[PDB]
């Protein structure tokens, strides 16, 4: 059974442990427990979407198919997540 | 100069050093021989007690006394490897390496020694490649190249002398200091090679000083007694006039000819020519591609073992090593450094990562191989290789032209950088007198910088190779696929699918993937499954769904069966290494000995594959190729039918493609079959690559060393039938054959074939596994 | 295409504050969120404060009374200086 | 065979990755993780790269933040491994939980 499906579904798993470990260390975190990896990408997918989802909506009010940068500034900037060095 | 405003808030000072230092965490912190290499080993440790217990499965403590291991040690030179035993270590560096080396390698050979489940071709496969492990571990014992020699004090042995030895097929990070007398005592040749190196009377500081002073070119009708080499013959020679008539004149040049033709001799005794009889010996740099790397270093070694040509790889150690012990006859000192050297290969990786340390040398010539590379101005290798300062510079290629005037354009202003010039394109929906007046001043303008020898003009043996288009309907499958990409259909693109994530950016690419094959898209087997072979999907009806879902591989069968019942073997090439997946399957489910090559084979697996496809007690019937891996440096005299499934954008691919088959020498009749859907956007794929055809065939073939017909055929449209027998030559190979199939569900798989399955699938069913 | 920026200003001042010091071209787009952020904070409080005070017009009691409610204690104590002298010096020209 | 104490290296991580400005999850992964992610609104959405690393940045930082909270939790319970209780009562208190 060489063929498969072409699209990828474990992208989550992309965001590695040693990745979330220096996310840890920049944080300022000496040790790490095991199930730390797995909360950690949960939370980053929520908040993924979110960010997501409201760039999507900007990006479709304006009749466009791609997600500019900008779109992104105005999805963080309406979460009181502001961004500077993008734009705006 | 001094700041004109100033903070009134009385904040206070922050330093804003955010440099550290773990002095103060040393407390926990700090304040060479080891096993490296497990090479092989021996059944008999010490002495041989008999041959009983010779059945079940030994552990590592039993295999710990058992056994000796030869090992190569932590920086040591190959040489010194030892038969070793585990308490003959004790405990040092690396013991863990053997660990791993003596614990899965024992565990699968006992395995696949013990398993009632293994076929003859799985042993002699695993057999022939620990002789080539072992074959390639063995020739590191034998030097390559002695670099610098020296006078080392041992310990109270006075004044010894110690050599600088590399390795045949290691790099000069690993080179070694070792004794005189053994590297004496086992190839001299080197060694008096690497004293005729030393005091060499040929050094780029001894070179002439030609300022537009060159002497004339006399035509040489014999071999020139510098380059002994082997046999060189009279097209070459020919070759070997032109660039020296090229070079008297002080101008650039493009070596087009054919690939198979030795190109690379042409080059090195010109090289060879520059150094010896025009006194021309500074420092050369020759960039080539890293697949031909040892088709030039065994070249320099046999047609010209006088130069001093130097090799130029590795990682940033073997570079440093190279650069401060090799390039300058004097290091040491801090001034002007004079170059040692006479020819530096390298390839582009290492052009792009070493532009500093490469950039600030007085080259004297360049040779760039496969210069289709350098077709794009914007590319990065062209910047490198345009800043560096080269009097001279060559291209060696076997496609000038690949898509459109554009590339002609930067290979003639990488060599010539403004006496050239191209500002218009080729239309052929003009067909008036000045495009016909621009292309014959095309043609006169770089008549002699080109000279291309194709392989009919020269070596009268080659079987002649046909081309036919067989254009094939599609599936009901296909077409409501088509049709569903082309007014687009999400609703309906999704139907029975569970994630429902159809990707259409792209359409073309989807629209080659639904002429190619309809499995290609996700959740689309099992829509043909449930619809015609009602899910069962047992051993049988796959094969048949697989048959029925494309219209192009009903063909491919047929010609398949047909060049099974004939005494040939066939290559199939493909753009998509999915589709090379879904024909390995149905020959995995049909079950013909077939061997696949692709870009994720990595280079031991592509030789152990070539070699099995090429051995004369070779059992396999079809090769599967992606078309666009390997280059020029893969070898298929043993095939003889070429099948072109999907059509490339670039033709010089196809080329290329087709001539893996249709190399110098074959005896057989080479025989391409191009496999195209039916009204389908494969058609335009197919113009455009008649449109480059005919514009290759106009300025490149017309101008080598009736444009109005070439010139109409162009701006037209092109748009006992598997028999494999056969200006207006040209013309050949570009007529559309048309393909009736007219196959039902209940044709394919015929009754021998089903009784066969059916077999195979009792068999199986009975031996579970 | 003429692009808008406060590029020059923000280079001239750092040149005011810092005459041997030069910027990185993130840093200027750092700087330029920075200042139309703190624009539209203040305009918006700005517009507000003019819309419960039933005023159609917005004038530097606005902007006064924007600078003091969003920025910081002793940053709103200086800049309520800043802009006060200069609408003077203005009131001096025009 | 030289050691070192389990603790160290981590405080020498701590002092380099807080010193250092650069993303520490890798491009093609979350961008991978990003179209995955979009592709459950909208089918067939093109992304600027800049829209990607703004994403990108933004998600560090959020992290980042996270991981500083998480710490402080674990600090004030005595202890000095993070756990994913931590983890759920930064975000209680923060507010994006509950």
């Amino acid at each position: 059974a060489k063929r498969h499906r072409k699209v990828l579904r474990d992208n989550i798993q992309g965001i590695t442990k040693p990745a979330i470990r220096r996310l840890a260390r920049r944080g300022g975190v000496k040790r790490i427990s095991g199930l730390i990896y797995e909360e950690t990408r949960g939370v980053l997918k929520v908040f993924l979407e979110n960010v997501i989802r409201d760039a999507v909506t900007y990006t479709e009010h304006a009749k466009r198919k791609t997600v500019t940068a900008m779109d992104v500034v105005y999805a963080l900037k309406r979460q009181g997540r502001t961004l500077y060095g993008f734009g705006g | 100069k001094i700041p004109t405003r100033f903070s009134n808030r009385q904040n206070k000072t922050v330093n804003y050093n955010i440099d550290y230092s773990d002095d103060d965490l040393l407390e926990s912190e700090d304040d060479f021989h080891g096993i490296d290499i497990v090479i092989n080993h021996r059944l008999k440790t010490s002495l041989e007690e008999g041959k009983v217990l010779e059945k079940t499965v030994p552990d590592l403590n039993n295999c710990k006394e058992n056994y000796e291991f030869l090992i190569k040690w932590t920086d040591e030179s190959h040489l010194h490897n030892t038969w070793e035993t585990y308490e003959s270590i004790g405990q040092v560096r690396g013991l863990k390496r053997l660990d791993n080396y003596c614990k899965q390698f024992i565990i699968e050979d006992q395995q696949v020694r013990l398993d009632p489940y293994v076929t003859a071709e799985d042993i002699e496969i695993m057999d022939m490649e620990r002789e080539r492990r072992l074959d390639e571990f063995e020739e590191f014992h034998v030097p390559e190249r002695i670099i610098d020699s020296q006078r080392a004090s041992l310990e109270d042995g006075t004044s010894q002398l110690q050599y600088l030895v590399k390795w045949r097929r290691l790099n000069y990070d690993e080179a070694t200091w070792e004794n005189a007398t053994d590297i004496v005592k086992l190839a001299p040749e080197q060694v008096k090679h690497f004293q005729n190196r030393e005091n060499s009377k040929i050094l780029p500081q001894y070179s002439s000083n030609y300022t537009s002073q060159r002497p004339r070119f006399e035509k040489l009708s014999v071999q020139p007694p510098f380059i002994k080499g082997g046999e060189l013959r009279d097209f070459q020679l020919t070759g070997i006039n032109w660039m020296a008539f090229l070079w008297s004149k002080g101008d650039n040049g493009i070596l087009a000819d054919e690939m198979g033709l030795g190109k690379t001799v042409q080059t090195v005794a010109f090289i060879s020519w520059l150094i010896f009889a025009r006194r021309q010996n500074g420092p050369h740099i020759i960039v080539v591609p890293l697949s031909t790397m040892p088709a030039w270093l065994d070249t320099f070694e046999k047609w010209a073992p006088d130069l001093n040509c130097i090799c130029y790889m590795g990682n940033q150690k073997s570079r440093d090593t190279i650069r401060e012990y090799e390039f300058y006859t004097n290091p040491r000192a801090k001034g002007k450094k004079t170059m040692k050297f006479n020819v530096l290969l390298t390839t582009y990786e290492y052009i792009l990562k070493d532009r500093a340390e490469l950039g600030s040398i007085k080259w004297q010539f360049m040779a760039v191989d496969e210069a289709h590379r350098l077709k794009n101005a914007e590319s990065s290798l062209y910047e490198s290789l345009n800043s560096f300062k080269v009097a001279n510079r060559m291209l060696i290629t076997g496609t000038p032209l690949q898509n459109n005037i554009k590339e002609l354009a930067a290979l003639v202003n990488f060599l010539m950088p403004g006496r050239f010039t191209i500002d218009q394109e080729i239309d052929f929906e003009n067909q008036d007198e000045e495009q016909e007046e621009y292309i014959h001043d095309l043609h006169r303008r770089i008549q002699p910088f080109i000279l291309r020898r194709l392989k009919k003009d020269v070596e009268k043996s080659l079987p002649s190779k046909t081309e036919r288009i067989l254009r094939v309907e599609l599936s009901d499958v296909q077409t409501e696929y088509y049709k569903n990409i082309l007014t687009k259909n999400y609703s309906a693109l999704t139907a029975g699918a569970k994630g429902g994530h159809f990707s259409l950016l792209n359409i073309m690419n989807e629209l080659k993937k639904a002429s190619n094959h309809p499995y290609l898209f996700d959740n689309a087997e099992e829509r043909v499954l449930q619809k015609f072979g009602d899910g069962k999907m047992t051993r049988e009806n796959v094969l048949r769904g697989l048959i029925m879902s494309s219209g192009k591989m009903v063909l491919l069968d047929q010609l398949l069966t047909r060049l099974k019942k004939d005494g040939h073997r066939v290559l199939i090439f493909s753009q998509m290494v999915r589709m090379l997946d879904i024909l390995g399957d149905y020959l995995s489910i049909k079950g013909i000995n077939f061997q696949r090559l692709d870009g994720t084979v990595p280079s031991a697996q592509r030789r152990i594959s070539i070699d099995h496809f090429n051995s004369p007690d070779s059992n396999d019937f079809v090769f599967l190729l992606s078309t666009r891996a390997g280059g020029l440096g893969i070898n298929l005299m043993t095939a003889d039918t070429v099948v072109i499934f999907d059509s490339d954008w670039n033709p010089q691919a196809d080329l290329q493609a087709m001539a893996r088959a249709h190399r110098i020498g074959q005896k057989n009749h080479v025989m391409v079959y191009r496999l195209v859907s039916k009204d389908t956007v494969e058609e335009e794929v197919l113009e455009r690559a008649r449109k480059k055809m005919i514009l290759e065939y106009a300025i490149i073939s017309l101008g080598v060393t009736e444009l109005s017909a070439i010139l109409k055929f162009g701006a037209g449209n092109m748009f006992d039938v598997l028999n494999h027998a056969e200006g207006e030559e040209f013309l050949k190979q570009f007529e559309v054959t048309d393909y009736k199939a007219d196959i039902d569900w209940d044709d394919i798989i015929p009754e021998e074939e089903l009784k066969k399955l059916q077999d195979e699938e009792q068999k199986r069913k009975d031996e579970e596994y | 295409t003429r692009k808008e920026s406060y590029a020059i200003y923000v280079y001239k001042v750092l040149k005011q504050v810092h005459p041997d010091t030069g910027i990185s071209c993130k840093a200027m787009s750092i700087m330029n969120s920075f200042v139309n952020d703190v624009f539209e904070r203040i305009a918006g409080e700005a517009s507000r404060l003019a819309h419960y005070n039933k005023r159609s017009t917005i004038t530097s009691r606005e902007i006064q009374t924007a600078v003091r409610l969003l920025l910081p204690g002793e940053l709103a104590k200086h800049a309520v200086s800043e802009g006060t002298k200069a609408v003077t010096k203005y009131t001096s020209a025009k | 065979p030289h050691r070192y104490r389990p603790g160290t290296v981590a405080l020498r991580e701590i002092r380099r990755y807080q010193k250092s400005t650069e993303l520490l999850i890798r491009k093609l992964p979350f961008q991978r993780l990003v179209r995955e992610i979009a592709q459950d609104f909208k089918t067939d959405l093109r992304f600027q790269s800049s829209a990607v690393m703004a994403l990108q940045e933004a998600s560090e930082a959020y992290l980042v933040a996270l991981f500083e909270d998480t710490n402080l939790c674990a600090i004030h319970a005595k202890r000095v491994t993070i756990m994913p209780k931590d983890i759920q009562l930064a975000r209680r208190i923060r507010g994006e939980r509950a």
